[PDB]
């Protein structure tokens, strides 16, 4: 087993306990890289409502590499939740933040209504109500256009059908738990035939030539005999290829 | 070839995907994989005929 | 292969528009790298030395009435 | 749903007056918050509307130029604020609340809470 | 602009008796854009009837509205002492509220 | 700011991009083999906008671009990379000065006459204002030299997926008025992993002119067949659209094609109105 | 033929269906057109000599 | 959420004290009771902490060998029993409750909830 | 152990002024383990700030905090009647629960 030797952790815990987040028409997002991703401490935790992992498995984070990893983060109401997935619909889904269908990452939420509701009501939480066309996959769109509903341009003013496009969550101590906020992050996994830059907390071993072993090396797993070799890679390439296109 | 699966490396699949999914994925493979070989065998059948 | 339109009731028929392959005929580039172009069960008003012939329009060859021995073979007798 | 408003105002002509109404039991931004205006003796008067969420206005003409509508969020609270008085305004002004125009039901049309009046004298 | 125009300006009648009050318009009215208030002395109006004919919440079933084009009504089917108040019709349309000069019931 | 008046005012020149503009488009080594790749490239002998004088107007950057310049002296400093370019979005600048390479994606207030001066270096006359810093990154310090073309540099930029990707070659030039015919590759330089809407850039050149000119070509999905040695590096290759004779070759994946008749392709009448 | 699929008509399911879903429906028919073509051919081998 | 403890007590030292807290309004086994002393004109202290759950203890080095925390879930109760009691021991007993150390967030550094205190002269 | 120390051992000024406490400590500290309490006489305390920044429910916007590495503060905005309480510095490491001596307003 063969990982680069970093010893920095990342930044996860930053994203997770932030002062404050984003309102989910106004997402934030954190490019994680150069790091040790340690994922068994989200996922063995006891402060999540919901871990749910799409194109991996939750207890196999530890053994990949990634090329990138992102980490969005936003406030959402309760019920809205199951939109924060794949092939899901719904205002959340179309017009505020849109994954993918391939999309492969962890979609992590929790309560904060301990956190993110006032009495008279928490007002600073926007969703997009309104928009012309669905959004594309990780679109972000902070306008405030007014939305014409009808054939009469609405030259910035609102009324009879010329809507302002967004919508804030009354969030209030007093809400049922689908009109309660929830914290938000999901991270996106990003898989690329470059240098993987985020890995697991993988110890490595000593490298072992001319005997058959099972090797991993930095995300690349095979089973093969491993020798020095007289070909020229140019210093930005990780790994070459046969005539068949296979490591 | 993925042949509708996530990756054309098994070893990919299986590195990522627990069984519940990852046989998704690699019976696609398998599919793909076994129709290119049948079609390669029906062929070498008709042309060493 | 064919419609009734809603508005008038005229009955249309549907053709697919031009199609047919494309083949390059050429003498190797060990000779030479100009080529020649057939549009295949084309017409040479439908594609943009012009022949048309039963096999297509055939782009860049000099059609001449000298005939040969058949060295790359057009089809319907041409070469 | 509750809408409190401010208490009663005694003001020379040419004066301004404020009247706040302040919002409880409902979504505050869901809503949009409409002034009507009653004079003693007679009927109500719709003068114009605010959309809490964008500060938004409508004013009826009669008063367009004269009034100006704002709102504070982080209190749930509208005003009203009425300058170049005259003692034809001598009134009592209500806030209303009403749905906003994208209701597919049209809540925009009517106004289901009222909050006390407020007596302004000129 | 529009005159919404209610009659008669005054209904004299009995506790225990029917009541029937009427909202002329000038022009055509979408019956989902009138509504129907009442106001008690001292207090702000309340909201009865909406949509012509769709009572508020908290209103008794007492209150009954119907109509459509110029020609609207209220309609008490039996009055208690608290029904001797200012009934107005109230309607939207263009991008204004107007409303009648009320009746006194 | 400075606004540079005494220019000569002529139009734009064009040359011919040859077989220039290829780059290897991934990180994985293979030798011996002809790859048939789908990616961004300058089409081959594609029309390219010519400049000199001080000739660097805002241009646009489309699917990526391609650039290169022919120098004897070091006139270019570098690129200016946007939406706007005057602080209401996000922008990209990169240049290299007298003692280091600077790259800089702060929002910047950028002047309409964007300059560097200089043998040693003077002004400094690219930006005003500063701020909403996003990435950055400054060049181990060296000295640079100030003082018929000798240098050709060429360069890549594709802004793809969150990255600015950057590839470039360096080769000796020895004509005095233009772009040279041959091939060479372009190897990648920098990831930069700077999620910017670049749809405009602008050159930056370092009163007096230098002795200097530079290219600007666009690319285009295409697919291109290519050589690669037996040390890996690409030597050779064939733009599948450029002609039918580079598509029969792409088609049968070899640089060489034999006498005969070849089924490359499929015609078909476009459609030109919706009904 | 469906194939399994809502319609034989390819351009119909794209009238329909947005990607996520067209991709499904799309995948089942071009399983079974490449299988009959995959058939034809064969026949075609088999005849031809 | 509400912490409830018993009254004043006086003993003798060498005696033993028990002083009572009833929990409610929250899930009870979810958080750990702490306690914390307070003897007149000084600081607080920490003294222990008892995991309803499990009936798990940590103690101060203070007070190690000398107070025992029990609990008791039926009746949502922690308990805090201080033996071999001298004077120095005079001062006001809060409970006080602290989130388990799972918690993602260090919930478990700080004191969210205190009762009234129980005032214990010795 | 660590010792936690806070300043000054009493602070005095007026109702309506602005208020500033510190807490100093010997080893450095998490801000995620910093928390600050309220005791009013006769009164359990009650948490204002933990985490070193964060207002607990139900306590006015008027108290914030910061600090990181040995050196944390408490600020009072504006001073009420209320506020003239004796504030304690409190935080978590090893295995136990360290109090600063309180410093009185
Ligand atoms: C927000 O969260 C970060 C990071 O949190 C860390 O990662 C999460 C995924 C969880 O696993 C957390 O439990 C984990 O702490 C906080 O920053 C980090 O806090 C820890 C704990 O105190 C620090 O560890 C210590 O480091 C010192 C050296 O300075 C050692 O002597 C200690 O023994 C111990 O190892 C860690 O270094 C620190 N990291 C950084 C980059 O600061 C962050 O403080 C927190 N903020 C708030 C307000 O809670
Ligand atoms: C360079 O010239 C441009 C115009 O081409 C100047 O920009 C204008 O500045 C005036 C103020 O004097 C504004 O009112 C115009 O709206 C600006 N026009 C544009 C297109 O921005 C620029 O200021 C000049 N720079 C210097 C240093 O002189
Ligand atoms: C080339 O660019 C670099 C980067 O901006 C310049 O280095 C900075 O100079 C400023 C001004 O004195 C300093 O405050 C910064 O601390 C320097 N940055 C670094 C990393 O050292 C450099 O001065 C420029 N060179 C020339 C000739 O203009
Ligand atoms: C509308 O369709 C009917 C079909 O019966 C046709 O007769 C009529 O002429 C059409 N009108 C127009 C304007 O096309
Ligand atoms: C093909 O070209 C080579 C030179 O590369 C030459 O030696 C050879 O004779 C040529 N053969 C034919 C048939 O032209
Ligand atoms: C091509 O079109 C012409 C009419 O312009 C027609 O006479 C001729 O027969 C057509 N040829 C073919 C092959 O269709
Ligand atoms: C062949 O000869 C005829 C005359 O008999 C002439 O009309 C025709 O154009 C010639 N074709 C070619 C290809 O020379
Ligand atoms: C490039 O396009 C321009 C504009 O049509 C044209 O004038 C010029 O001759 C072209 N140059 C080349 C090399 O194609
Ligand atoms: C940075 O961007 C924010 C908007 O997100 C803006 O409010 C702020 O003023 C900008 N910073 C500066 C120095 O202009
Ligand atoms: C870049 O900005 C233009 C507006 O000038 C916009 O139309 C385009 O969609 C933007 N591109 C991206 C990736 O945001
Ligand atoms: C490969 O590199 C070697 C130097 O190690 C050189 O001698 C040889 O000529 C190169 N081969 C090719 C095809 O460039």
């Amino acid at each position: 087993v063969r990982f680069p030797n970093i010893t920095n952790l990342c930044p996860f815990g930053e994203v997770f306990n932030a002062t404050r987040f984003a309102s989910v028409y106004a997402w934030n997002r954190k490019r994680i890289s150069n790091c040790v991703a340690d994922y068994s401490v989200l996922y063995n935790s006891a402060s999540f409502s919901t871990f749910k992992c799409y194109g991996v498995s939750p207890t196999k984070l530890n053994d990949l590499c990634f090329t990138n990893v992102y980490a969005d983060s936003f406030v959402i109401r309760g019920d809205e939740v199951r939109q924060i997935a794949p092939g899901q619909t719904g205002k959340i889904a179309d017009y505020n933040y849109k994954l993918p269908d391939d999309f492969t990452g962890c979609v992590i939420a929790w309560n904060s209504n301990n956190l993110d509701s006032k009495v008279g009501g928490n007002y600073n939480y926007l969703y997009r109500l309104f928009r012309k066309s669905n959004l594309k996959p990780f679109e972000r769109d902070i306008s405030t256009e007014i939305y014409q509903a009808g054939s009469t341009p609405c030259n910035g003013v609102e009324g009879f059908n010329c809507y302002f496009p967004l919508q804030s969550y009354g969030f209030q101590p007093t809400n049922g738990v689908g009109y309660q906020p929830y914290r938000v992050v999901v991270l996106s996994f990003e898989l690329l035939h470059a240098p993987a830059t985020v890995c697991g907390p993988k110890k490595s071993t000593n490298l072992v030539k001319n005997k058959c072993v099972n090797f991993n090396f930095n995300g690349l797993t095979g089973t093969g005999v491993l020798t020095e070799s007289n070909k020229k890679f140019l210093p930005f390439q990780q790994f070459g290829r046969d005539i068949a296109d296979t490591t | 070839s993925n042949f509708g699966a996530i990756s054309s490396v098994l070893n990919d699949i299986l590195s990522r995907l627990d069984p519940p999914e990852a046989e998704v994925q690699i019976d696609r493979l398998i599919t793909g994989r076994l129709q290119s070989l049948q079609t390669y065998v029906t062929q070498q059948l008709i042309r060493a005929a | 292969d064919a419609v009734r339109d809603p508005q008038t009731l005229e009955i249309l028929d549907i053709t697919p528009c031009s199609f047919g392959g494309v083949s390059v005929i050429t003498p190797g580039t060990n000779t030479s790298n100009q080529v020649a172009v057939l549009y295949q069960d084309v017409n040479c008003t439908e594609v943009p030395n012009v022949f048309q012939t039963r096999a297509g329009c055939l782009i860049g060859a000099e059609h001449v009435n000298n005939s040969y021995e058949c060295d790359i073979p057009i089809g319907a007798g041409i070469c | 749903v509750q809408l409190v408003q401010s208490g009663a105002e005694v003001k020379k002509p040419g004066a301004s007056v404020k009247v706040s109404c302040k919002a409880s039991g409902y979504t505050f931004t869901g809503y949009y918050m409409h002034w009507v205006r009653q004079a003693p003796g007679q009927g109500l008067e719709w003068m114009g509307w605010i959309n809490p969420i964008s500060s938004g206005t409508s004013y009826a003409q009669t008063f367009q130029g004269r009034v100006t509508m704002t709102s504070d969020t982080s209190i749930t609270t509208a005003y009203m604020e009425l300058s170049r008085l005259r003692s034809d305004d001598t009134a009592v002004y209500y806030c209303a609340r009403a749905a906003p125009f994208y209701d597919f039901w049209s809540g925009y049309s009517y106004f289901d809470y009222w909050g006390q009046g407020t007596l302004v004298t000129v | 602009e529009i005159v919404m125009m209610q009659s008669p300006g005054t209904l004299s009648l009995s506790p225990g008796e029917r009541a029937t009050l009427s909202c002329r318009a000038s022009q055509s009215v979408s019956s989902s854009y009138l509504a129907w208030y009442q106001q008690k002395p001292g207090q702000a109006p309340r909201l009865l009837i909406y949509g012509a004919s769709s009572r508020a919440t908290g209103i008794p079933d007492r209150f009954s509205g119907s109509g459509s084009g110029t020609d609207f009504t209220l309609t008490i089917s039996r009055l208690e002492p608290e029904d001797f108040a200012v009934y107005y019709c109230q309607q939207y349309g263009s991008s204004a509220w107007t409303f009648g000069q009320g009746t006194k019931v | 700011c400075v606004n540079l008046t005494t220019r000569t005012q002529l139009p734009p020149a064009y040359t011919n991009s040859f077989t220039r503009g290829v780059y290897y488009p991934d990180k994985v080594f293979r030798s011996s083999v002809l790859h048939s790749t789908q990616d961004l490239f300058l089409p081959f002998f594609s029309n390219v906008t010519w400049f000199h004088r001080f000739d660097n107007p805002v241009l646009p950057f489309n699917d990526g671009v391609y650039f290169a310049s022919t120098e004897k002296s070091n006139i270019i400093r570098g690129w200016i990379f946007g939406t706007t370019l005057d602080s209401k979005t996000q922008s990209l600048l990169i240049v290299n000065n007298a003692t280091n390479v600077v790259i800089k994606v702060c929002e910047f207030q950028f002047c309409n006459d964007p300059f560097l001066g200089v043998w040693m270096e003077s002004e400094f006359r690219v930006y005003s204002s500063a701020n909403n810093c996003t990435f950055e990154y400054v060049s181990q310090p060296f000295l640079m030299d100030l003082e018929n073309f000798k240098n050709l540099r060429e360069f890549v930029f594709k802004n793809i997926d969150g990255y600015f990707k950057i590839y470039s070659k360096h080769t000796p030039i020895n004509l005095v008025r233009d772009l040279p015919q041959g091939f060479s590759a372009l190897e990648p330089l920098v990831d930069l992993p700077i999620g910017i809407n670049i749809t405009r850039f602008q050159t930056l050149l370092a009163w007096t002119a230098g002795a200097a000119a530079y290219y600007v070509g666009y690319l285009q999905p295409r697919t291109f067949l290519l050589k690669y040695n037996e040390n890996g590096t690409i030597t050779d290759a064939v733009d599948c659209a450029l002609d039918p004779l580079s598509e029969t070759k792409c088609t049968l994946k070899s640089f060489t094609v034999e006498k005969g008749i070849y089924q490359t392709s499929n015609f078909r009448v476009q459609p030109t109105e919706s009904i």
